[PDB]
């Protein structure tokens, strides 16, 4: 049998998750982004620009 | 002996009359110390005025004082020249007879107003006013002429005839450096370089003067730009970080021409010309086709002569020899002439004079000058 419903295996479910509630803030997420210069299109072989935002930071705190 | 100082509303000159090149030049800027009882306990003078203000820029409240080319404040103006005489030129200016200069079509209350506190505050027995585009083609070095200026606050054409500005057939346009730099920030943020702070700004400024060139065939510019990485050019900010640009160096320049990318509705400067000539008489066009001149920083940027001379001869009937003329040192060139101006001794004659001053006095600026 194809038993009917995804929402059946939902409510199997039974846990809360690890960070979903502790983590809840006021703060705006990309208030936190520092500027920073390197463009949308880096080069194949430098970072892509997302990951010099969270590494300066992470840097920072 | 005479003085020569000059605002092509981006930064200003200050040099001795007959001089090949001025003694000074500064940026036109003037900045106060922000707790007056400090300043009035240090004996620190009252503002700093010219660089030394910029490599305090943060420290302290800047502001500009000829925006759009017109006179924003009388009293930071005389500050500036204060700041001139003195610092940069140390001459007594009650000594030696001092030119000042002007954009056209100044609203006449200005004229008076500056000759009165140049002339009653700063003491020089004698002084004499002109405006930019005249002393710029005293330093082509004609009477004849068509000038384009562009110093980065304000852009203007000029008809001058033996000697004398047809009013009418001038026109403002106010799409100048700063303006530019705005858009090249723009353009540059959609690559995502996103230069905003004052300190980023004159960055910009920088690579205008490093990287730009017109295109001429634009369309084809932009194309072969898409088409290959062989015209990019690279660069490196003071923070080691490398920035590199294509299609935009071209690009952020055509905007004169193509005012619309700013939003604009005024034709391109070419265009704007061409209906100002069309202003002036037939008797006189050929002339103005003859000598075509450009001035001011604006036209730091490379090839620009080739694209007016193209632009312009399309919109021209083809039937004149056109004739762009980019004198090298066309920036200063606007000093340049009235350093030559004012070394002619018949203008020593010319000069509105104390005596005079006190009866003809505000006036005679008006009736007696040029």
């Amino acid at each position: 049998v194809i038993p009917e419903d995804f929402q059946e295996r939902v409510e199997q479910q039974i846990i809360g998750a690890t960070t979903r509630l502790l983590t809840q803030t006021d703060f705006p997420l990309q208030s936190y982004e520092p500027k920073v210069q390197v463009p949308f299109q880096v080069l194949p072989g430098q970072c892509p620009r997302k990951i010099e935002i969270e590494r300066r930071k992470q840097q920072y705190l | 002996t005479a003085l020569v100082c000059d605002n092509g509303s981006g930064l200003c000159k200050a040099g001795f009359a007959g001089d090949d090149a001025p003694r000074a030049v500064f940026p036109s800027i003037v900045g106060r110390p922000r707790h007056q009882g400090v300043m009035v306990g240090m004996g620190q003078k009252d503002s700093y005025v010219g660089d030394e203000a910029q490599s305090k820029r943060g420290i302290l409240t800047l502001k500009y004082p000829i925006e759009h080319g017109i006179i924003t404040n009388w009293d930071d103006m005389e500050k500036i020249w204060h700041h001139s005489f003195y610092n940069e030129l140390r001459v007594a200016p009650e000594e030696h007879p001092t030119l000042l200069t002007e954009a056209p079509l100044n609203p006449k209350a200005n004229r008076e107003k500056m000759t009165q506190i140049m002339f009653e505050t700063f003491n020089v027995p004698a002084m004499y006013v002109a405006i930019q585009a005249v002393l710029s083609l005293y330093a082509s070095g004609r009477t004849t002429g068509i000038v384009l200026d562009s110093g980065d606050g304000v852009t203007h054409n000029v008809p001058i005839y033996e000697g004398y500005a047809l009013p009418h057939a001038i026109m403002r346009l106010d799409l100048a450096g700063r303006d530019l730099t705005d858009y090249l920030m723009k353009i540059l943020t959609e690559r995502g370089y996103s230069f905003v702070t004052t300190a980023e700004r004159e960055i910009v400024r920088d690579i205008k003067e490093k990287l730009c060139y017109v295109a001429l065939d634009f369309e084809n510019e932009m194309a072969t730009a898409a088409s290959s990485s062989s015209l990019e050019k690279s660069y490196e900010l003071p923070d080691g970080q490398v920035i590199t640009i294509g299609n935009e160096r071209f690009r952020c320049p055509e905007t004169l021409f193509q005012p619309s990318f700013i939003g604009m509705e005024s034709a391109g400067i070419h265009e704007t010309t061409y209906n100002s000539i069309m202003k002036c008489d037939i008797d006189i066009r050929k002339d103005l086709y003859a000598n075509n001149v450009l001035s001011g920083g604006t036209t730091m940027y490379p090839g620009i002569a080739d694209r007016m001379q193209k632009e312009i001869t399309a919109l021209a009937p083809s039937t004149m020899k056109i004739k762009i003329i980019a004198p090298p040192e066309r920036k200063y060139s606007v000093w340049i002439g009235g350093s030559i101006l004012a070394s002619l001794s018949t203008f020593q004659q010319m000069w509105i004079s104390k005596q005079e001053y006190d009866e003809a006095g505000p006036s005679i600026v008006h009736r007696k000058c040029f």
